[PDB]
């Protein structure tokens, strides 16, 4: 309960996603999405590409962005 | 479970009036008495 | 297991041979008896509260004695060869549907009118090949047929790899499908299983299939995806329950009949058939003709049982003791 | 010293009584008389 | 297919103004225990007599053939697969069987019946256990039977027993059955609490996901849960004996803890499946299957009972078939998909919208759907589904196959009360007890299509 | 504890401990008296040892 | 572990962040001792004002 991290991932041959855990660490942030998100009993589908923190600061600005595409499908 | 009493007058058998008797053995619920314990105390 | 009879079934466990009447000391050794004319021939044996005798067979009067092996009774499990079609389709085509329906017809009945169905479930993908299917369904039909919170087990799945060809590998419902590695399937193996038993009450039977298929459509035709052939046997079931059951039955010709019905007062015989050892069966069946117009036979029999290992030797110990004291021309196994 | 309704306590017997009330079956008949239209 | 936090339940442990209203609110942001009682209340109760152990015939079936152990030719060696034909010209040979079930003179068919039928000439020699049979062909047959109709599993009925016109001899016999029996256990409950209407240690507060981020009833929480007790050792029971009869899980007092199935233990014993996706190429042929051989054509109602998410699972399928359908065009005049509503917008205006429910396969087998909600429970049910819901909603299950004229699943309970309680003073706990069971009489009247995401 | 099998009850307020249990217990204190020994004659065999 | 399990229980069923919830507490038949326990919730409050 420190810290608020989005995270880019790939669930394998489904699609693309976005998320976002509050987790001490990455490795804790990783620990959330595989053990609450939707794929729970599929969780080895997640493959986690770029986490990163949200920092404050700048207070306007992206953080996650993933298009699906109609030829990658 | 205290048993049903939504019966006909046949199926009020001698054994649906023992199970009833059977009931009271195993034991009051009331809300405007008090308790037992507070009226021998003051007795 | 009840069986039916001619006319009375008569089994003597013969756990060891000895030469003379008063040698017979411990529980469940025979002497096979005879006349020096060759003209009566029967057997005490040791029953665990002392010597009996069998009955006395006029050896005129007997129409054949024949032994039979271990391997002659051991019950040879079936198993089925599930392959991919090869005129269908060599390869798993994209996108289908691939359910394989196994069809039990004994299923907790006597009859074929009482029928089980199990299936498994495949759907496949753009790069699985052959290989690969064959290892999905084997995952989904073990989750199915070897779950643990089952009534019984029924049949077991095994695969092939072509690089062995001779050795089986086992998959079960715990088996994940990392622990199968191998590149190179190509059959799946379903073997039917050996039921429960116990003495007396359930008797030993088995529950045959034929597996199913349903129809894909590879080129829009509806064709059945698969074949099953039933390949030579490799795991046979051994003789040792069929006898404590038959000991079981042909204990109350001699004993009793209320084999422990009103409970504490009962009659209780000493079976010396353990059902962990295989056995060899020897019968000698026979009659009994009367005086003058009671010439109606009467074709009685005596079973005799013996524990063999690898070679039989106990039981061509018995059949020599026997052709030597009757005078009889019984066969050496 | 010491340092619950038992069936008997000094000769006397336990007599529990029980009392309910139960729903019974009736049921309620519209009959006209014959005399007049009543 | 995307979630968003809306709650947070945390315990107690990590952390007059006047009111508006007084009586508490219930967010639709909250979710809600899911009692298992009109599950339960669904099904019948069989009382008995006490805590004994209780047994029940079951009466079978009787209408046998029996398989082929081997086939021998008349000088004693045993048939092959490649072998030729046997019994050429009428000549004798001998038949294994594992039991004596046929008698003399009488016609045994193979798996071609009336092609290939066999006279027993005499009674069985005896074999250790098994039945050795001479027979010869009943069918002017001069080429013989093939080798291949003659192997190990090949299934043997009795036709009849003919005999001569002119001082025929004796042939054939009758054959006798027998029934079996099954039996189940008990189980037993008990829950304790140390307290009187005030709270007590294990506490869970409830924070809403919002933009700006009384006194507790006793003997209404400690009869309430040990109902959930009750409901769960009902539903979600497990057997912990060997095949031999022992238990496995001992108590603190030394007496092994005697604990019986579940309902969802016991109807899962036959008729489960476990499916990777879901299809009605699938369930049209395991509900037709059973219907071949156990139901007539008129009894083949089929009441799927399941959850919220596989309702719409159940209907994306049907679409999908009924869009595999390119003879029947459908249109807004029969299905009425598009309907009028009368508005205040507009003169003609329209509503939309649908959603199948039945489907009716071949041969009279009909599939109805209704939608248990307790399958949707956020509590029990923690494995997700992608397509949104707690994966238990997409469990299928069909309870009461066919008319049996007695329900075959009950909860048990003894005469009389099995309830018990009570108060321990000093150190205030309460204390409950309760016996229970459930007894499924026939297992294979139930069908369950659960997922393989929840197995193993 | 939660039952007496003696009394046949099902149902205690005042518990006794938390064991599914009943014991019963039994006391009494008794004695005897001769006031004269001199009005009672014995004869006893010696084997006996007294 | 409780329900005839003989193989044990899987690594992966044990891992971190796998969600536990209560079923039942069961006893014997014979001199059964005390299991279970009872669990409860306390409200939070909104906020307004004039
Ligand atoms: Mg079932």
């Amino acid at each position: 309960a420190m810290q608020l991290w989005v995270m880019e991932y790939e669930v394998t041959g489904i699609g693309k996603g976005c998320a976002m855990c509050k987790a001490i660490n990455p490795q804790q942030a990783e620990m959330l999405l595989k053990s609450n998100g939707i794929y729970n009993g599929s969780s080895y589908l997640y493959k986690v590409t770029r986490i990163e923190q949200v920092i404050v600061p700048p207070c306007n600005g992206l953080m996650a962005e993933q298009v699906v595409t109609y030829k990658d499908v | 479970n205290f048993p049903r009493q939504m019966l006909p007058f046949s199926k009020k058998t001698k054994q649906w009036r023992k199970d009833c008797l059977l009931w009271a053995n195993q034991k009051n619920y009331s809300l405007v008495r008090k308790s037992v314990i507070h009226k021998k105390i003051n007795y | 297991m009840v069986i039916s009879i001619n006319q009375v079934r008569q089994l003597y466990v013969a756990k060891a041979l000895k030469a003379n009447t008063a040698a017979l000391t411990t529980a469940g050794d025979i002497v096979p008896k005879a006349d020096t004319a060759k003209t009566t021939l029967y057997f005490q044996s040791m029953s665990p509260a002392g010597i009996v005798a069998s009955d006395k067979i006029n050896l005129k009067h007997v129409l054949y004695a024949k032994a039979t092996p271990s391997e002659a009774l051991a019950h040879k499990l079936v198993r089925y060869s599930v392959t991919l079609d090869a005129d269908v389709s060599a390869t798993p085509v994209a996108g289908q549907n691939y359910i394989l329906r196994l069809a039990f017809r004994q299923y907790i009945g006597l009859s074929e009118e009482d029928q089980y169905f199990k299936y498994g479930e495949v759907i496949a993908r753009s790069g699985m090949t052959a290989s690969d299917f064959y290892k999905k369904m084997a995952i989904s039909l073990a989750k199915n047929l070897e779950n643990k919170t089952e009534s019984t087990p029924l049949v077991n799945i095994y695969l092939i790899s072509a690089a062995a060809a001779s050795t089986d590998v086992p998959v079960t419902s715990a088996t994940k499908e990392s622990d199968l590695t191998a590149t190179d399937y190509n059959q799946i193996i379903i073997e039917e299983t050996e039921q429960p038993w116990v003495l007396g009450m359930m008797p030993q039977a088995f529950i045959p299939f034929t597996p199913q298929f349903l129809t894909i459509t590879v080129d829009g035709e509806d064709r059945l995806w698969g074949v099953a052939t039933v390949v030579t046997p490799t795991k046979t079931v051994p003789d040792g329950h069929l006898i404590a059951d038959l000991e079981y039955f042909c204990m109350g010709a001699r004993g009793d009949i209320y084999r422990g019905m009103g409970y504490p007062n009962i009659i209780k015989t000493t079976y010396l058939v353990d059902p962990g050892a295989v056995y060899d069966v020897l019968d000698i069946h026979y009659f009994y003709t009367g005086s003058n117009e009671s010439v109606q036979k009467s074709e009685k029999t005596i079973t005799l049982v013996a524990v063999d290992d690898g070679s039989h030797t106990a039981m061509n110990a018995l059949i020599g003791a026997i052709n030597t004291a009757s005078g009889l021309t019984i066969a050496t196994l | 010293f010491f340092d619950l309704l038992p069936y008997d306590l000094a000769g006397n017997l336990r007599v529990l009584r029980l009392y309910w009330k139960s729903k019974r079956k009736i049921l309620k008949v519209k009959s006209y008389d014959p005399e007049t239209g009543e | 297919a995307g979630k968003l936090g809306k709650f947070q339940m945390l315990g107690f442990q990590h952390w007059a103004p006047q009111k508006a209203t007084n009586l508490m609110v219930q967010l639709l942001a909250f979710y809600r225990g899911k009692s298992l009682d009109t599950f339960l209340n669904s099904f019948p109760t069989r009382e008995f007599e006490d805590d004994n152990e209780y047994y029940w015939d079951v009466i079978g079936s009787s209408r046998r053939n029996i398989p082929l152990v081997e086939a021998r030719d008349e000088n004693g060696v045993v048939v092959a697969a490649n072998a030729a034909n046997v019994g050429v010209g009428t000549s004798p040979f001998y038949l294994v069987f594992p039991e004596d079930w046929f008698a003399d003179g009488e016609v045994i068919v193979g798996n071609l019946n009336q092609v290939y039928p066999f006279r027993i000439l005499g009674d069985a020699r005896m074999e250790g256990t098994n039945a050795v049979y001479k027979v010869e062909l009943m069918g002017g047959n001069t080429q013989g039977v093939p080798a291949e109709r003659l192997q190990q599993g090949e299934r043997f009925s009795i036709e009849f027993a003919p005999v001569e016109k002119e001082l025929s001899r004796k042939v054939g016999d009758v054959r006798f059955t027998s029934p079996v029996s099954m039996r189940n256990e008990w189980t037993t409950i008990r829950i304790q609490h140390k307290v009187g209407n005030k709270l007590n240690k294990k506490l869970a507060m409830g924070i809403p996901m919002v933009r700006n981020l009384w006194m507790h009833y006793v003997d209404w929480e400690v009869e309430l849960q040990f109902d959930e007790y009750k409901n769960n050792a009902m539903a979600w029971g497990t057997s912990n004996r060997n095949l031999n009869g022992e238990y496995m899980n001992f108590g603190k007092s030394g007496n092994a803890i005697k604990t019986g199935a579940g309902i969802f233990e016991q109807t899962e014993v036959a008729n489960t499946m476990y499916y990777n996706t879901f299809s009605l190429k699938l369930l049209e042929d395991a509900l037709y299957e059973l219907s071949a051989s156990k139901l007539a054509m008129d009894d083949r109602l089929f009441v799927i009972k399941t959850g919220e998410r596989g309702a719409i699972q159940f209907h994306k399928e049907v679409l999908k078939t009924v869009s595999g359908w390119t003879t029947f065009v459908l249109d807004n005049n029969s299905t009425r998909v598009v309907e009028k509503v009368q508005s205040r917008l507009h003169s003609n205006a329209l509503s939309a919208g649908f959603q199948f429910v039945e489907y009716k396969a071949p041969n009279g087998v009909r599939v109805r759907l209704d939608v248990d909600p307790f399958y949707d429970d956020p509590v029990r049910n923690k494995i997700l589904h992608p397509m949104g819901g707690v994966a238990f909603s997409y469990r299928y299950d069909i309870w009461y196959i066919g008319t049996m004229d007695q329900p075959n699943i009950f909860k048990c309970k003894i005469k009389g009360d099995n309830e018990y309680r009570g108060y321990q003073w000093g150190s205030a706990v309460i204390h409950r007890m309760a016996t229970l069971g459930v007894c499924v009489l026939d297992p294979t009247r139930t069908m369950s299509l659960i997922p393989a995401i929840l197995q193993g | 504890g939660i039952r007496n099998p003696f009394t046949g009850q099902k149902g205690n307020p005042y518990m006794s401990f938390d064991e599914d249990s009943a014991v019963i217990h039994r006391m009494a204190t008794l004695g005897v008296c001769v006031l004269d020994p001199t009005r009672t004659m014995s004869l006893i065999p010696a084997i006996l040892q007294g």
